[PDB]
């Protein structure tokens, strides 16, 4: 059924499965040759020495178009799909790409393949917002401090386990082309062998938008049209759920988001659903599906609210109340009879009839609400019963309308 | 209302400025005329009486 | 398409077509020749004198039998089928023929094609249940008293037209074989010319089982072995589906029913639908297909109620009542939020969240049961605002978590 549940129906951490997120869909960049139909050299080294090609870019040429969906296309290791830049940029200037996102997600592989040569300055950035802020994610760089104002292959602090670095690695030409960058956020950080206890980089994954832009590159001559390029692309994910959703749906307006299961809410399970707020809303461990959890009514409300001291003062056990007890029930389980009614205690602890008005004797009970427990009416002097209306042993109704029992001498 | 249908609002910006008969030599009226975006926002509407209706 | 809607779609009362119904079925009887081997004699008038045949009976003998479903095979008026009984038998004793149809028709016609002399005493029965109660439709015999105790041919009074009338009309031979049964209930009453609004009649047609049995018949020479035969059985009539089914169809366990539309149930579409407990179920006439309507909940139940003094009191319009009257949703159509909720007045009356809690400021609304009119929250002191939020002019907000806005002098 769900994996979100053990053998025994037993709520389990379920997270939709690792896949490659940016596999298809379309992108908008800054610049791409062929507009208007631009040109391109080619060179190739043939053992020690150089030779140089030549060709050209339409985009109005299909197979000398070179779309976004060259990125996300599948990459046939047999049918590449390069995508080139226009020409003659470079430092200072910025070489953006765009990224229309809408889950947030949680990433571990991030795989790349060059038509181009590898350039030596680069920078990382990421945006937790809908493409509004926008923050870094790490560096790369020969010339880490002159350029990007960074140490080269800081070190991983366990007090900024978050930390930005720089490094010339994998800057470098050869490869000229197909360059293979090998990046793993998980590296360096102390933390990351429990990352289900590593909020920091629990937080460190946290990621909506993303932004790439481009300064230097390399130059080897020493005419030439030098420019971007690259024949797909692959990053691999799963849909964060928190563990509280074993996948991700549309919504009802086209929005795919966590079929966010365990009682949770919002697109990424972020949110517990309504009335589950006895106990905040937790990540599935391991060891505990840190589920939501409603409050208890008895069958008597569907609102309910909640304090820290209650559950903090509760030993950590709950913390619960309802709102608006019907039934003519109220607490915060709505679990005792309101002033007029009393508690039918034959009836279950929660059944729509457990309170019975509280029908008190207008002559042999004097108080208009009864025991709201028992139902007790104010029983005379020999008169008995929940509502006190007979006589009790050697006690004589008499036609007076306030005294009809009387002892006997 | 009336108009329940087919109401006939003509915003006139020319109406009542005194110095719209020289418009040509209105600097910061040639700047109130400048626009390049539009936003149209609406919250309040009549009532009658005293869902009947789903009002629209 | 479907003759329950006309070309415009509406709804209008279809009808099972009429059909004869003794057409190729089966009948147990009190007795038939060929057990053992029985013979018959017949004789035949020549131009005025007669001669007289003579024959047998073994139902062993295939051509010699005389199945009953020779009464309701296709019989040719040339090769005739003819079943017959065992001999030597006449008045006192009961002759009776039996039939269980399992649904509900409505009858016409019925006639009979006879091989042998048409009697002079017989009755009839029906039954309006499943074989278990049986009354009579009217009687034929010459002495209707000394007989039946009945007079021949009694009028039908106005106020019974239930009368079981007897006559010794058509009780002659001629016609000795070949007998003509031509028989209409409505001929005679007053009130046919109108069966749609005739109850009575329209219960003087109901009936599910039937019986009819036998007694005196003619002896004429006067050796003799006295017999009866006859040789088809057709009998008109159209499935009981109250107008509320344009035919009748079998069921899984093979049960001939009604496709009771018109929001109908029962197998002659005798009763409404599940959850059709608006108004009570009736039948389809030829002003109005009087037909079943559901219970509103405004899409918040799958079950209902119904009381008939909320028709009465309606002005006779509507009576149907939620069950399980769901999504904090409550009345006779789900058509009102419980206490506790007021309306999402966004959504139209029948949402699933068309009803709104009462979201008040826990600190600047003074409860969560707000107006179910007007969301407006408990606003406690000086203080406004929907939900109880801000301060007002001349209230300052304060930290007290107690008392935030205060007026200034
Ligand atoms: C971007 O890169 C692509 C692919 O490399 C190039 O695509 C070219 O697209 C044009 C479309 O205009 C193609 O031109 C074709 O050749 C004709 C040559 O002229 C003759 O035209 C007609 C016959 O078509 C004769 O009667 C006439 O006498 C000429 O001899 C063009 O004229 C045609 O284009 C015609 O089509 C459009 C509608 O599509 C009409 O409105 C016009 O009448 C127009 O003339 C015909 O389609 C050409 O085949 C493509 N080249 C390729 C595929 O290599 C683009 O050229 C390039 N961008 C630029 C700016 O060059
Ligand atoms: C009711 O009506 C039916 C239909 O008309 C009559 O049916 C008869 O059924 C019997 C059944 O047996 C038929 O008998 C048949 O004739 C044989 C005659 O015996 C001779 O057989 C050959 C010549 O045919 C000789 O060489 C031999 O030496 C005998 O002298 C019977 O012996 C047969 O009966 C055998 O058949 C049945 C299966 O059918 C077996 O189970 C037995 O072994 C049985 O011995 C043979 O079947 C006869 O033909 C039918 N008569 C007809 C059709 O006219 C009934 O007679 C009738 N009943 C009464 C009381 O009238
Ligand atoms: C290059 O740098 C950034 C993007 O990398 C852009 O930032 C601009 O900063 C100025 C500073 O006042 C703002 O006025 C602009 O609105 C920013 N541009 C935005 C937000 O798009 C800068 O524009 C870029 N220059 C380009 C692309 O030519
Ligand atoms: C003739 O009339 C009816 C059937 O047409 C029979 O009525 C029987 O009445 C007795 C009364 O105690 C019942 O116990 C039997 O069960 C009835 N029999 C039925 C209903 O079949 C009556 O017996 C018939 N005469 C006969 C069979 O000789
Ligand atoms: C790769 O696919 C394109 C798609 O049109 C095709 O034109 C091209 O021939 C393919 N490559 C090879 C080597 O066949
Ligand atoms: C209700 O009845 C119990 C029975 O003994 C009594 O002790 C109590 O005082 C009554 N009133 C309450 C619980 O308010
Ligand atoms: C009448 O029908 C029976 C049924 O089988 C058949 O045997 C007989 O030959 C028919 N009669 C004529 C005259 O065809
Ligand atoms: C709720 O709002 C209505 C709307 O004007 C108002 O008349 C009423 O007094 C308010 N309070 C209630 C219904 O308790």
């Amino acid at each position: 059924p769900d994996p979100c549940y053990d053998e025994h129906g037993l709520p389990r951490r379920c997270i939709p499965d690792f896949v490659n997120s940016a596999f298809g869909k379309e992108v908008k960049v800054s610049s791409t040759c062929g507009k208007p139909p631009s040109r391109y050299c080619v060179v190739t080294e043939k053992g020690e020495e150089q030779v140089r090609s030549c060709h050209l870019c339409n985009a109005s040429d299909p197979k000398r178009a070179h779309p976004p969906s060259f990125l996300t296309d599948l990459n046939n290791p047999h049918n590449l799909t390069c995508w080139q830049s226009d020409s003659y940029v470079q430092y200072p200037h910025n070489v953006t790409l765009t990224l229309s996102l809408g889950k947030k997600f949680e990433v571990t592989y991030v795989s790349l393949q060059f038509c181009s040569p590898r350039p030596e300055s680069m920078a990382i950035y990421k945006s937790m917002d809908y493409g509004k802020t926008w923050v870094p994610f790490q560096f790369y760089s020969t010339q880490c401090r002159k350029m990007y104002n960074k140490p080269s292959r800081a070190a991983i602090t366990k007090q900024n386990e978050q930390e930005a670095i720089c490094t010339d690695s994998h800057t470098d030409v050869r490869p000229l082309s197909g360059g293979l960058i090998a990046f793993s956020t998980l590296d360096g950080r102390p933390t990351a062998h429990d990352f289900d206890n590593s909020p920091v980089l629990q937080d460190w994954v946290t990621a909506t938008d993303i932004k790439v832009t481009f300064s230097r590159l390399h130059t080897f001559g020493d005419r030439d049209s030098y420019f971007y390029a690259v024949s797909d692309l692959q990053v691999g994910g799963r849909c964060k759920c928190n563990g509280h959703a074993s996948r991700c749906v549309r919504d009802r307006d086209d929005n795919l988001v966590c079929d966010c299961k365990h009682n949770t809410a919002g697109p990424e399970c972020d949110r517990c659903k309504p009335f589950h707020y006895d106990r905040p809303w937790q990540r599935a461990t391991a060891r505990e599906a840190n589920e939501c959890v409603a409050c208890n009514c008895n069958l008597h409300a569907r609102r309910c609210r909640f304090n820290m001291e209650l559950y903090k003062l509760s030993g950590r056990k709950s913390g619960g109340v309802c709102l608006n007890c019907r039934h003519n029930t109220a607490g915060r389980h709505c679990h005792y009879c309101k002033e007029g009614f009393y508690r039918d205690l034959s009836k279950p602890i929660s059944h729509r009839k457990a309170c019975k008005e509280c029908d008190c004797h207008p002559v042999g009970a004097a108080g208009q609400t009864c025991n709201q427990t028992t139902g007790q009416c104010p029983c005379k002097d020999g008169v008995t019963g929940i509502t006190c209306n007979r006589c009790a042993k050697g006690y004589q109704q008499s036609r007076s309308p306030i005294a009809p029992c009387i002892k006997i001498p | 209302v009336r108009p329940l249908s087919g109401g006939l609002i003509a915003f006139s910006t020319l109406d009542g400025r005194p110095t719209a008969h020289d418009f040509d030599n209105s600097p910061v009226l040639q700047d109130w005329v400048t626009a390049t975006d539009i936003k149209v926002t609406f919250s309040r509407l009549h009532t009658f009486g005293d869902a009947r209706d789903s009002y629209f």
